[PDB]
């Protein structure tokens, strides 16, 4: 019983850490998405200029 | 007069909240029934074709 | 002791108060402006107020015509007119669903700005259209345009 | 009064608060009064009118001097629950004749067309330390301001060459009665119906002006429906005349 | 007594304008609910139709 | 006694006039709400019968 309760607190703390890590990662992809979209918009504007 | 106007404005805000929540919940359940009706239609086609 | 007001209380009427200005029309000269206020429901087109913006204090050259209407069937609350461009701008307020008499063709025109004999940019609602049309800019002689969403 | 039988001004105020919304609001009531009666020009503007009518006939007869509509407004304010007094004295002609083809036209904005352009809401992008901004590089604001100055000089020369300085009104003439006119207005004292402080009202045109900048010239006495107060020191401006020490202060 | 009557009238005008406010805003929220209902009706009907 | 009855007679007259006037004027809305209800019901009824 004692091992179970304390190990459970163990994985609960580890789960908090891993959830914040997941948020870290997902914001990573989000930031990549915004910056990439900026890159393609600038490239497409320049390409439209050259098509004109 | 001032305090009754305060109470009436509070009532207006509470009713705004109540009806906005009503609309939001109603939209959620309608969308749920739209998806369920989509599935209803796929298995209606399924039963029709299989019976024939 | 100071005696309270000797006369009985003041009196005013209903239609007279609705009429607004003393002779039905009130005109005065603002700083380079000419303001004329008429009673609504009396004008066949029904203009309520006219703030003629004159380019100077003379009250001669109009700057920005400002038609104002209310109670109309079409609900044309205001008309904006630009003299130099002849530019006509109007916008439409939201209308009720439970009004059977008014056809949907009436429930389409949200904003219209027309300039010259050719140009007319008109704009519609997000959530009150059927085929997805958003805004259409009619250019006379060159092209036709149509924007879509919720399609 | 119209019967020419002697009357006391203090008893001549008849506050009548009709149920109408339009006259409940001091601001809106003043606006409606300004847009409801063409103002009759005092003559002589430097003196007292032949007859002082009560507010009933004042609203009935649709025309009159400053006192008529002023007493009407002050009585309405008193009835509503505000803090209102009537103050008459010396004021500029611009107030009396209702000539304001030079005064600020607050109506010049209404009807304005504002471009609801495609300036989209700049989304709430997350400013994570991982995503960096664009690096600054060596660019010179010296040439930039040179360029802007050149452009501005361009349009200035163009407007001078294409525009003339004939933007000249017709000057409003001197008032023979200016400096001795008898014009009246309504003063709001702070305390009743949430009045911040004393504010002066233009019943003739429905214009609001303050003692520290009001165009009023003299303050010889003030009155109400209950008490009459006199000003032993009117030589000074309305700014230095306390409107709250009316009774106790010497 | 004139001030009492005027206060009574002002209070009832405030109550009546509150009545009008509530009536109109509730009617407008119900009109919005109906508008949402009919837009969803039309979308559902359309999609089910070409599926049919 | 006569004067004290008289001024209260006038006050009673005034309050009677006031209450009668508000009672007469105020009642104009329930009819509008009921008519709206019936008209919307009939409109919803007609095209459903059509269907």
């Amino acid at each position: 019983g004692k091992i179970n309760d304390h190990v459970v607190e163990m994985q609960a703390a580890v789960i908090q850490k891993h959830q914040l890590i997941l948020q870290e990662m997902s914001k990573t992809e989000v930031s990549y998405k915004e910056q990439e979209a900026l890159h393609e918009k600038e490239t497409l504007q320049i390409l439209k200029e050259f098509e004109h | 007069v001032q305090e009754e106007k305060k109470d009436h404005q509070s009532l207006l805000k509470i009713q705004q909240k109540k009806f906005d929540e009503l609309i939001n919940n109603l939209i959620i359940k309608y969308e749920e029934r739209l998806a369920k009706l989509k599935e209803d239609l796929e298995l209606k086609l399924k039963v029709e074709i299989h019976e024939l | 002791d100071m005696p309270p007001p000797w006369p009985p209380k003041i009196y005013i009427d209903k239609e007279k108060f609705l009429m607004g200005t003393p002779l039905g029309e009130g005109t005065v000269y603002y700083n380079k402006v000419k303001v004329d206020n008429y009673a609504p429901y009396s004008q066949p087109d029904g203009l309520v107020q006219k703030i003629t913006i004159f380019q100077d204090y003379k009250r001669l050259k109009v700057k920005e015509y400002r038609y104002f209407y209310k109670h109309r069937s079409d609900k044309l609350s205001i008309r904006r007119r630009y003299p130099f461009e002849f530019k006509t701008i109007e916008e439409y307020e939201p209308q009720k669903y439970e009004n059977k008499t008014i056809p949907q063709a009436l429930q389409q025109w949200r904003q219209v700005i027309q300039i010259d004999r050719h140009l007319r940019i008109i704009k519609y609602y997000h959530n009150r259209n059927h085929d997805g049309l958003i805004e259409r800019v009619e250019q006379i002689g060159e092209k036709t345009m149509m924007f879509y969403q919720n399609r | 009064n119209e019967c020419d039988v002697y009357k006391f001004i203090c008893t001549t105020i008849r506050p009548t608060k009709l149920g109408f919304l339009e006259l409940y609001d001091y601001q809106q009531c003043s606006k409606y009064l300004s847009e409801f009666v063409q103002y009759e020009e005092l003559d002589p503007p430097n003196e007292f009118p032949l007859v002082i009518p009560s507010p009933t006939n004042v609203a009935v007869w649709q025309k009159g001097d400053c006192f008529d509509m002023s007493i009407l407004l002050c009585s309405l304010l008193i009835g509503v629950g505000y803090d209102a007094y009537c103050v008459y004295g010396k004021a500029p002609r611009e107030i009396t004749t209702r000539n304001e083809s030079l005064m600020e036209c607050l109506f010049l904005e209404k009807g304005k067309y504002i471009e609801e352009n495609d300036k989209k809401p700049k989304q709430t992008l997350e400013q994570n330390e991982n995503a960096l901004l664009k690096k600054p590089i060596a660019h010179s604001k010296w040439d930039q301001t040179q360029e802007t100055k050149a452009r501005e000089a361009e349009e200035e020369k163009r407007r001078i060459a294409l525009t003339i300085n004939d933007d000249e009104p017709d000057e409003l003439l001197e008032d023979p009665y200016q400096g001795q006119r008898v014009h009246c207005w309504v003063l709001l004292r702070s305390g009743k119906r949430d009045v911040q402080q004393n504010i002066f009202i233009e019943p003739s045109t429905g214009r609001m002006y303050s003692p520290s900048t009001c165009p009023y010239e003299c303050v010889d006495a003030v009155f109400n429906n209950l008490n009459f107060w006199i000003n032993m020191k009117p030589e000074c401006e309305v700014k230095n005349l306390n409107f709250e020490e009316m009774d106790s202060s010497l | 007594k004139e001030q009492e009557i005027s206060q009574q009238d002002y209070l009832f005008a405030l109550k009546s304008e509150h009545d009008k406010q509530m009536t109109l805003m509730r009617q407008d929220y119900e009109r919005q609910v109906n508008d949402i209902k009919r837009k969803y009706d039309l979308k559902m009907q359309n999609l089910t139709k070409e599926m049919e | 006694v006569n004067i004290l009855e008289t001024e209260f007679d006038l006050e009673r007259e005034e309050m009677v006039k006031t209450h009668k006037t508000q009672l007469k004027e105020l009642e104009d809305m329930i009819e509008t709400v009921k008519e709206e209800d019936k008209k919307k019901t009939e409109e919803a009824q007609n095209e459903f019968s059509q269907f």
